């Protein structure tokens, strides 16, 4: 336990230092991809539960 | 000087072995510069072949660190021993421990074999140095005198046979036979940790943190006093070509001229690739048959070889 | 006074000293021996030894492992408990 | 330029910290294995 | 004075990177 708890904060510690490692325009693609997916979906987005909901 | 005395060739890093996990207190090597042996932290002894710097063999079977090593001319045996406490005789012919020398209090500090007469002697935290019997694995005598621990025992075959140093900072000359000391020096102000015996002079050094000594035979006549280079100390050892060198735990190698003490070489060595700076230092080295090539034992987990440079002057 | 106390450990045992035999490494052949010259052609011979040993039309990414050969973080030797690979390694496995 | 924590590089080279004459070698392991003898018994 | 000592009484017994700026306003 002591010894992964260790290596964790260096490995946080690291990715705060190091900054993040996805770089940029491959962040970009991921968003933009799953755009479309979500696109030719029909994927409606799930809302925040109403004060009244029957279940 | 004499006059600007004895020119020696400057010694240069060779070769830079891994592979300890703990740090390598102790080397020895074999009388047929085959193969040399090292005690670690690690709890193991690692015999390396001399040549090729590979490791041939592993060893397990102490408990704790082993402290030194010591391979026997006449016989084909190793002797180490450790802070566990305990002594023991490995059969280098079947690789395994056939006797094991029981009753020091505290961790063993050093050893060494009576060159002609089949006796160990060793040094302990506990304040006394043993004699034992090789053969029967027998307390001959115990050494009782310095007030802290004996650091380094050296044995010799001619007038005073033990030789040995505490962290008491005083040295006494033990009469063998007898097993009480013939000779008190008391002349180094902070705790001696490294003797040796010139190979054909017939005299002794001593190092300590502040500075080390020569000594004149029997009886421990003054001599001199080799200034220079200031650390906690841990290894001197001398060559047949009079080149004496001493260890340190900041990490530095100093080269002397055992006939003046001028100091010729200074070498601080880089530690290991990751480690740290505080990490550093030697605990011990020593020479091959040959006198060609200089071995270290270093906190960084390393040996080093260096070897003598042939385009020098 | 000498207590007549015994103990199983202290009983004899390789009452016998082996001593080294002459193809074993005798001293005497010790004193003999040029060693340099051995330890010289040996090592020679240990170099000689090394020498002679040596569609999918659609994509986010073009090729991430183009140079990525490996490195030497396993030929390095840390002297240091928690960045050595061998302390990486075991805290890989262990943990989830 | 950008480096993963899946590598990072901490420390220089084995080899360029000691320089390039002295020979830097990482002995893991051993050979000749045990049940070999260090001095071989005469016969 | 040097070797003055600090008691050694027990109590037992941070920098950003900017390339997260890049990313986020990216994003």
């Amino acid at each position: 336990t002591r010894l992964y708890l260790k290596a964790e904060q260096e490995r946080q510690h690291n990715y705060l230092k190091d900054g993040p490692y996805i770089t940029a325009e491959e962040a970009v693609a991921v968003y933009t991809t799953t755009v479309h997916w979500l696109e030719s979906r029909r994927f409606s987005p799930i809302p925040f539960p109403p004060l009244s909901y029957k279940h | 000087t004499m006059p600007k005395p004895q020119w020696h060739p400057p010694w240069k890093l060779y070769r830079v072995i891994s592979g300890h996990l703990g740090w390598v207190r102790c080397i020895a090597v074999e009388p047929g510069n085959q193969w040399f042996v090292t005690g670690s932290a690690d709890r193991t002894i690692k015999i390396w072949d001399l040549a090729s710097g590979k490791l041939k063999l592993s060893l397990t079977g102490h408990i704790s660190t082993v402290r030194g090593v010591i391979v026997s001319t006449r016989s084909p045996y190793l002797f180490s021993c450790g802070e566990d406490k305990q002594v023991k005789c490995w059969d280098l012919e079947y690789n395994k421990v056939i006797r094991h020398y029981h009753g020091h209090l505290s961790a063993v500090y050093g050893l060494d074999l009576h060159p002609t007469i089949d006796v160990l002697v060793t040094c302990s935290r506990d304040s006394t140095a043993r004699i034992w019997d090789v053969r029967t694995k027998a307390s001959v005598h115990t050494l009782s005198g310095h007030t802290n621990a004996v650091a380094t025992v050296r044995c010799q075959a001619a007038e005073p046979q033990i030789i040995t140093g505490s962290h008491d900072t005083t040295i006494r000359l033990w009469d063998l036979v007898a097993g009480k000391t013939r000779v008190t020096l008391t002349n180094h102000k902070k705790s001696v940790r490294a003797v040796v015996l010139h190979p054909r002079h017939y005299t002794f050094a001593s190092g300590s943190p502040d500075n080390i000594k020569q000594w004149k035979f029997p009886d421990g006549s003054f001599i001199q006093n080799l200034s220079g280079h200031n650390a906690i100390i841990n290894t001197l050892t001398v060559n047949s070509d009079g080149v004496l060198v001493s260890g340190a735990d900041n990490g530095t190698m100093h080269l002397w001229d055992w006939r003046t003490g001028y100091n010729f070489q200074r070498v601080h060595a880089a530690v290991q690739p990751g480690s740290l700076d505080s990490e550093s230092g030697i605990f011990a080295c020593a020479f091959d048959q040959s006198e060609s090539r200089l071995l270290t034992a270093e906190a960084d987990k390393t040996i080093k070889v260096y070897r003598e440079d042939d385009t020098a002057t | 006074q000498l207590s007549k106390q015994y103990s199983s450990r202290d009983l004899p045992s390789h009452t016998k000293i082996k001593y080294r035999q002459t193809t074993q490494d005798a001293p005497e052949e010790v004193r003999n021996r040029d060693f340099r010259r051995e330890l010289e052609e040996r090592e020679r011979a240990a170099a000689r030894e090394k020498n002679r040993d040596r569609w999918d039309d659609d994509v986010v990414f073009k090729n991430c492992a183009k140079g990525v050969d490996d490195q030497k973080k396993d030929k390095r030797f840390v002297n240091d408990t928690l960045r050595s690979e061998f302390h990486k390694k075991f805290m890989e496995k262990y943990i989830k | 330029e950008v480096v993963l924590h899946e590598d990072k590089k901490y420390y220089p080279t084995a080899e360029e910290v000691y320089g390039p004459e002295v020979e830097t070698i990482v002995q893991e392991e051993d050979t000749q294995p045990l049940t070999e003898p260090i001095i071989k018994p005469v016969k | 004075q040097e070797w003055k000592i600090p008691p050694c009484i027990s109590n037992w017994k941070v920098h950003i990177n900017e390339n997260f700026a890049k990313l986020a306003e990216a994003l």
